[PDB]
């Protein structure tokens, strides 16, 4: 529900992969 | 076959790009992101982008069609090296610590606004030595964990 740094972090980490 | 913890984490990449969340990611919104990401792509590009898997030929991207396209870009590069990426892209002035200021600036400007009680608590999620900052050592634990 709330985000966690995890699931930002990861959502970052799958949307750096476009490089 | 997907943990809720992954669905989730596909939900809110898919949202850092549909920031209008009117449900589509346009070839502005992938620009947007790849832009705030250091990348400068041509209209071009982002066109290919989205044709390659724009199954509905509608011109945009759904929530299918992007885990389609991520399904697929993200098997021509490791982990650890995205991990990496991600790291260098919170830690803005690079000084080797994601500060508190640093995630909630960084989310900001991909989407996702967060509050200062918020973003600290997400900082303390991670920090291991307690100085309330994230160093690459701990946001990788917290990638790998
Ligand atoms: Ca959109
Ligand atoms: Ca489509
Ligand atoms: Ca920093
Ligand atoms: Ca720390």
């Amino acid at each position: 529900r709330k985000k966690t740094f995890k699931e930002v972090a990861n959502a970052v980490k799958i949307s750096a992969s476009l490089m | 076959q997907l943990t809720e913890e992954q669905i989730a984490e596909f939900k809110e990449a898919f949202s850092l790009f549909d920031k209008d969340g009117d449900g589509t990611i346009t070839t502005k919104e992938l620009g947007t992101v790849m832009r705030s990401l250091g990348q400068n792509p041509t209209e071009a590009e982002l066109q290919d982008m989205i044709n390659e898997v724009d199954a509905d030929g509608n011109g945009t991207i759904d929530f299918p069609e992007f885990l389609t396209m991520m399904a697929r870009k993200m098997k021509d590069t490791d982990s650890e090296e995205e991990i990496r990426e991600a790291f260098r892209v919170f830690d803005k002035d690079g000084n080797g610590y994601i500060s508190a200021a640093e995630l909630r600036h960084v989310m900001t400007n991909l989407g996702e606004k967060l509050t200062d009680e918020e973003v600290d608590e997400m900082i303390r999620e991670a920090d291991i030595d307690g100085d309330g900052q994230v160093n690459y050592e701990e946001f990788v634990q917290m990638m790998t964990a």
